[PDB]
């Protein structure tokens, strides 16, 4: 990777920065309020 | 005309109830929306969190800040989001960015040998053969010798590396 | 009558928590040391225009001011809004209602024709100073409110957001509803017939200003600076 970054097949003595490390997320979470305000859809559809 | 529901008549004269739904979209201060919450929660590890929008990535932990009743999320200087109120249980959670940092390769040069040691800058390797922690980060692949020598390759915080031979 | 306004009239701009941060926000605010209209309710309620923003203040104890009405033309040919603070709960209505020229809604003679579109209910709002701020920049009527026990003091106070109605009607003319104790239930008079308490309400027209707000450690505003008031500010 150091070779690939320097764009050369030979590397001299030293310290070289090559890439970045970052922990990838594990899973996704979605949060919303207590959505319970339902309309009278059923009360209208089942009306006599 | 009278339906007259006897078993004599056919299928084309049966009492089918029907309903049709129509929708309006112009001039939308949206007040209706179908999709429910469909929520999920987990903490103590990096997750793609969505709190009434506010899409971001990070780890959620227990916070100690005292939000006001009407505040939903907070920010630090430079407008970085630090905390979010869980819309379900109203708990204030602290958001911390996931652990990341640049990695540098300590090399004595292909002229000498192919050995290499990697330095994770600023990372505490408690969360990612010899593993050694220094003020500049964590150094993997190099052993800490207690004999002091001249600095060959500077790592940082008064520590350097070199090929022993 | 007109009266000068102290640092009062500030509110939380965007519902974000900030601790020990000086935030500069450019929005509709009440200019500091500005003259606001001062009217008495124990005498004389003419129709007053509703500009980009309105800051309503009330120094009352016997809840003489009971509600507000709004609308584009204040007639049935257009949409309108009504707010009433009953002792049990607040009643908010968007009905294009046809208000009379003097809605003495103690009687219930505030309007003649009504056919509603949108409603809302919650706990009621209420010697006591009550500060309200009405905002209609977007298709939603924002109501900020604050209540303080004590003229307008020189202290600091930040109004918190109370209600957010998602309605996109025009707000251009507004009037306040009076609830005198014992007077004839007819529009033949205005705020008379009974010795109504000393009720004074102030009207302030907000302007686009840049305010520098100071947040304390607990996320509440403690001081504000108007960048257009003084060269030092
Ligand atoms: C949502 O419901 C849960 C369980 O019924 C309850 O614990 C929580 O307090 C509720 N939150 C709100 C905001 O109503
Ligand atoms: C390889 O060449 C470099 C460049 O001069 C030098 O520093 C290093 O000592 C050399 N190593 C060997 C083993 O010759
Ligand atoms: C790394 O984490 C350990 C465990 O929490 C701690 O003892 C140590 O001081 C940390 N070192 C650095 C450099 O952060
Ligand atoms: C340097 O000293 C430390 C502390 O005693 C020890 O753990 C380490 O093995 C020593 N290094 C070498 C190369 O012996
Ligand atoms: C709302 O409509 C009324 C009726 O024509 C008009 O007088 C007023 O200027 C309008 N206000 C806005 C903000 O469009
Ligand atoms: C109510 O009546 C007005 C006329 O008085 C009319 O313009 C409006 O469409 C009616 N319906 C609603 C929901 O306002
Ligand atoms: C924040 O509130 C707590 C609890 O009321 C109080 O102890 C603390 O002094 C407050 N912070 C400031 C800066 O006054």
């Amino acid at each position: 990777e150091t070779k690939c970054t320097l764009k050369s097949f030979t590397v001299e003595k030293g310290i070289y920065q090559t890439s970045n490390f970052r922990v990838q997320p594990t899973e996704s979470i979605v949060r919303f309020p207590n959505i319970t305000n339902l309309c009278p859809f059923d009360e209208v559809f089942n009306a006599t | 005309r009278s339906y007259g529901f006897r078993p004599t008549y056919g299928v084309g004269h049966q009492p089918y109830r029907v309903v049709v739904l129509s929708f309006e979209l112009l001039h939308a201060p949206a007040t209706v929306c179908g999709p429910k919450k469909s929520t999920n929660l987990v903490k103590n590890k990096c997750v793609n969190f969505n709190f009434n929008g506010l899409t971001g990535t990070g780890v959620l932990t227990e916070s100690n800040k005292k939000f006001l009743p009407f505040q939903q999320f907070g920010r630090d200087i430079a407008d970085t989001t630090d905390a979010v109120r869980d819309p379900q249980t109203l708990e204030i959670l602290d958001i911390t960015p996931c652990s990341f940092g640049g990695v540098s390769v300590i090399t004595p040069g292909t002229n000498t040998s192919n050995q290499v040691a990697v330095l994770y800058q600023g990372v505490n390797c408690t969360e990612v053969s010899n593993v050694f922690q220094t003020r500049a980060g964590c150094l993997i692949g190099a052993e800490y010798v207690n004999n002091s020598y001249e600095c060959d390759i500077p790592i940082g915080a008064g520590i350097c590396a070199s090929y022993q031979t | 009558s007109y009266t000068n306004s102290f640092t009062r009239g500030v509110y939380y701009p965007d519902k974000v928590f900030r601790s020990s941060v000086l935030h500069s926000t450019q929005d509709l605010f009440l200019p500091f040391f500005s003259n606001v209209t001062w009217f008495h309710a124990i005498h004389v309620n003419p129709v007053l225009p509703f500009n980009d923003g309105v800051y309503f203040a009330s120094t009352e104890k016997s809840n003489i001011i009971r509600g507000w009405i709004f609308g584009t033309t204040l007639d049935s040919k257009t949409q309108s809004l009504l707010i009433v603070n009953n002792a049990t709960n607040v009643v908010i209505k968007v009905c294009e209602f046809q208000f009379c020229n003097d809605p003495f809604l103690d009687f219930r003679v505030y309007s003649s024709a009504n056919n509603c579109t949108f409603e809302y209910v919650s706990q009621p709002f209420l010697k006591n100073l009550r500060e309200f701020v009405f905002k209609n920049i977007d298709g939603y009527f924002k109501i900020y409110s604050k209540h303080t026990p004590i003229d307008l003091p020189q202290g600091f106070s930040a109004l918190e957001p109370l209600v957010d109605l998602p309605i996109g009607i025009n707000i251009t003319r507004f009037q306040t509803l009076l609830a005198l104790h014992r007077s004839y239930l007819t529009p033949g008079d205005s705020s008379s017939g009974w010795t109504a308490g000393a009720a004074a309400y102030y009207v302030g027209y907000l302007q686009p200003r840049t305010f520098l707000l100071k947040y304390n450690e607990n996320g509440t505003i403690t001081d504000a600076v108007d960048c257009a008031l003084d060269p030092l500010s």
